[PDB]
């Protein structure tokens, strides 16, 4: 499925963060069924 | 009446008995400028829960039926159904709303306080200085008689109408902004602090503009970003609490946060900061503001009368009751461990990494930044043995867990009962993460070997599978940024360290033609994979890598090695051959809506220099709008689902896209 890579590119080493500051939240696994499955067709 | 009475507030006989320090912690003060903060930290975490609490983003966050590694700080933590986190977080609005009116103010702060933390805990990825900060302010603001003044509670209430408070809700709240800003200033005692290295690219911003007319930019982000914020956190609570001194420091202290709110976006971080600091000020403040005001302007306004007398205080003609004895200790005991917790890291040893302790409370802002190269999370099925390979992030609603044990601990476990659903019956976890701290070498920080889902943490054992910061290799630093401006705009560099025993399997992808090894320090061995043949460097020696095939680079040094990888990307240049190949015919067809899409986003991001600034902030305005009417919509829809119950899906459907509507 979605939650696996394959052995090309989980081994790519190639392909700043500072903790302080305060988005992505829905590039989820399961999202858009389970949004559907609690909320209607949006 | 001494030298020290004028400059403390107080003289050593205050301190001569517990009585008499009941007695100095206890006395009368004016009700005004604890209750302007009140206000003003009350309006600002109204602000703050459809923001950063993630009340607009909530149903993306603890949407029901989603597969998600969490990490509470407690374990035992686990979150509500969303219909029931709508009612944390509006009995958290509701709370901070009669905390800032001061309608109800106990019972409005610990509606405040309790799902706040609770919020807080509940979510170690989404712990700021600030956000710790405010779960303090409002921790304290709970005890404290900030409905003393400008308050409905005074209209209500007869008796707690302009009336004294002790000085003991002014010495905690001083004593807190001081040990934020002074703690703060010997965590930038660090090297990589007093050296320059730690927002090292700040001082490119066009804040630092002035301090460019008469230094570097070399010497600008040394001496006003790392020396002038040294010596500002360093010495910003002695600024402020001191009458010959506090003017000018609190111009340094609100310049220091009207700079800091446009360079970070750290939430209300640099309004609260600015709200705090008055509270160094003289207590009547406020009543010797509306005194300068036209005459019939302050029934709208509060009281400019004397405070009048209170049952908190302990005045002079009176022992002291349980309640005053109960303020002189909330004050010693509290500032005790505020003063502890930035250096309690000997003992929470299971939450040390790289950096000493979980990030969050030990006010050390901007003084490590990271940087990822790779992340290779490999399963093992148990009754196979499938070697398999994890996406890097898969279920983590955060990025935070690849640079703490506590949490790489918990998304091994989160991982090892959520894989039974993709037919990993018991999986063997390893992680291999790539960091560099403070542009340092690349480095592993766990072992790659260790099966996390088994291996030993506990929050008080020094963990035993992270790897050492190779401080002894931060001499280099001055000659990689050598290297890094000896390339041309087109090659790129990644150097890395690499430990006695370990070794980096590298898959060089067929994009990266000319790729090439060349070692620095120690002594490594590269193995082609795909010719099965071993060459070993030592220091100097470069070696031409292949592209679209596998290497190993065995490290056979007894101390640990450094290399780098100067790549370019062949693929991206062979297109710009063509693309700059193709524009100069232009002014005379897969590839050509790749140069359109290019010529596509040429055009809005250069109107964000054509758009003025007075509708840049009316968009602004309209985003918030928005972020402040979602979070409205979607809470009544789960406030309905609670009382009135759930409806079908297809009525459901038509309030949430309702909801998502721009305004
Ligand atoms: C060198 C150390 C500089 C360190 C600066 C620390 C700031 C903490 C502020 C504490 C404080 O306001 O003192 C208050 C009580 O003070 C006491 O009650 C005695 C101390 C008991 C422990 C309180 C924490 C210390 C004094 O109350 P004030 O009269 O309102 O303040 C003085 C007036 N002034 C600010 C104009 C001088
Ligand atoms: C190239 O050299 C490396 C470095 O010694 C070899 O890696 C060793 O391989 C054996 C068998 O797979 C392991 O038992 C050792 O632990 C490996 N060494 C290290 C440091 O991990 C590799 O086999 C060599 N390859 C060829 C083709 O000669
Ligand atoms: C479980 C639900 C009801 C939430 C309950 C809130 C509890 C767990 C919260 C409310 C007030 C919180 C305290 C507020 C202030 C501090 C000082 C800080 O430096 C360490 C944590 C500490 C000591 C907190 C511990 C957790 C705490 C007691
Ligand atoms: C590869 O890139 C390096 C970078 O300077 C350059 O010196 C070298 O000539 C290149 N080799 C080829 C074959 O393009
Ligand atoms: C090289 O550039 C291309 C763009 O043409 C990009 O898709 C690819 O990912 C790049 N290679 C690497 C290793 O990032």
């Amino acid at each position: 499925g979605a939650a696996f890579v394959s052995k090309q590119e989980g081994s790519e080493v190639v392909k700043p963060d500072p903790l302080e500051p305060r988005d992505e939240l829905a590039d989820h696994i399961g999202f858009q069924e389970a949004y559907r499955r609690f909320y209607g067709p949006v | 009446d001494s030298r020290i009475g004028k400059l403390l507030g107080f003289e050593w006989t205050d301190l001569s008995s517990w009585r008499r320090l009941v007695t100095l912690l206890n006395r009368p003060t004016d009700p005004a400028s604890l209750a302007v903060f009140r206000f003003l930290f009350g309006f600002l975490m109204v602000l703050d829960i459809p923001q950063e609490r993630g009340l607009s983003s909530l149903d993306r966050k603890y949407l029901d039926g989603l597969d998600v590694c969490r990490f509470p700080l407690l374990d035992a933590l686990r979150p509500l159904p969303l219909d029931w986190m709508y009612l944390v977080y509006t009995i958290m609005f509701l709370g901070a709303l009669g905390m800032m009116l001061g309608l109800c103010y106990r019972i409005s702060c610990v509606l405040f306080l309790l799902p706040y933390w609770y919020v807080f805990l509940l979510d170690k990825t989404s712990w700021n200085n600030h956000s710790y900060l405010y779960g303090l302010l409002a921790f304290q603001l709970t005890f404290m008689d900030a409905n003393h003044y400008w308050s409905v509670d005074g209209l209500l209430n007869a008796h707690r109408r302009n009336a004294h408070v002790p000085l003991w809700n002014y010495a905690v709240l001083r004593g807190q902004i001081f040990i934020v800003y002074f703690i703060a200033g010997v965590k930038k005692l660090d090297a990589d602090w007093v050296e320059g290295y730690s927002m090292e690219y700040l001082s490119r911003h066009w804040l630092f503009s002035p301090f460019k007319l008469l230094l570097s930019e070399e010497l600008t982000s040394l001496l006003v970003v790392h020396w002038g914020g040294l010596l500002l956190d360093l010495s910003a609570g002695f600024l402020l609490f001191f009458d010959v001194s506090r003017s000018i420091g609190l111009f340094f202290v609100s310049y220091f946060h009207c700079m800091n709110s446009q360079l970070f976006s750290i939430g209300m971080f640099s309004y609260v900061m600015l709200a705090s600091s008055p509270l160094f000020c003289s207590p009547e403040w406020p009543r010797k503001l509306v005194s300068y005001c036209p005459r019939r302007l302050q029934q709208l306004l509060p009281l400019k009368a004397a405070p009048q007398p209170s049952v908190s205080c302990v005045y002079k003609r009176q022992k002291p009751g349980l309640r005053h004895q109960l303020g002189a200790a909330f004050t010693l005991l509290y500032l005790l461990e505020q003063l502890f917790l930035p250096y309690s890291h000997f003992l929470t040893q299971g939450y040390n990494n790289w950096t000493n302790g979980l990030y969050g409370y030990s006010w050390d802002m901007m003084v490590h930044s990271r940087s990822h190269q790779h992340v290779k999370i490999t399963y093992r099925d148990g009754r196979t043995g499938e070697l398999g390979y994890l996406n890097p992030g898969v279920f983590t609603q955060s990025r935070r867990w690849k640079d703490h044990a506590d949490m790489l601990k918990q998304y091994a476990t989160c991982l090892s009962r959520l894989l039974p659903k993709y037919n990993v019956t018991e999986p063997q976890i390893y992680f291999d993460i790539w960091v560099s701290i403070n542009d340092r070498f690349q480095q592993r920080i766990f072992d790659p070997r260790v099966d996390i889902v088994q291996a030993a943490w506990s929050p008080f054992q020094r963990t035993s599978w992270v790897q050492p910061l190779l401080m002894d290799l931060s001499p280099w630093r001055a000659k990689l940024q050598e290297i890094k401006s000896s390339l041309d705009n087109h090659t790129e560099v990644v150097f890395i360290a690499d430990f006695p025993g370990l070794h980096l399997e590298n898959f060089v992808s067929e994009d990266l033609g000319n790729t090439s090894i060349q070692l620095l320090q120690g002594e490594v061995t590269v193995e082609l994979v795909a010719e099965q043949k071993n060459q070993t460097l030592r220091e100097g020696e470069k070696m031409q890598l292949p592209a679209g095939e596998y290497h190993k680079v065995y490290t056979t040094s007894p101390s640990p090695s450094c290399y780098m990888y100067v790549y370019v990307n062949t693929t991206e240049l062979a297109l710009e051959q063509d693309l700059a190949y193709l524009q100069e015919l232009k002014e005379k067809t897969p590839l050509v809506q790749t140069f359109l899409r290019r010529q596509q986003r040429l055009q809005e991001i250069e109107r964000r220099r054509n758009t003025p600034f007075h509708e840049r902030f009316f968009r602004f305005l309209l985003r918030k709008l928005y972020v402040f009417r979602r979070s409205f919509l979607m809470t009544c829809i789960s406030l309905r689902n609670l009382i009135l119950g759930r409806p079908s899906l297809e009525q459901l459907a038509q309030e949430v896209t309702y909801a998502n509507l721009r305004p």
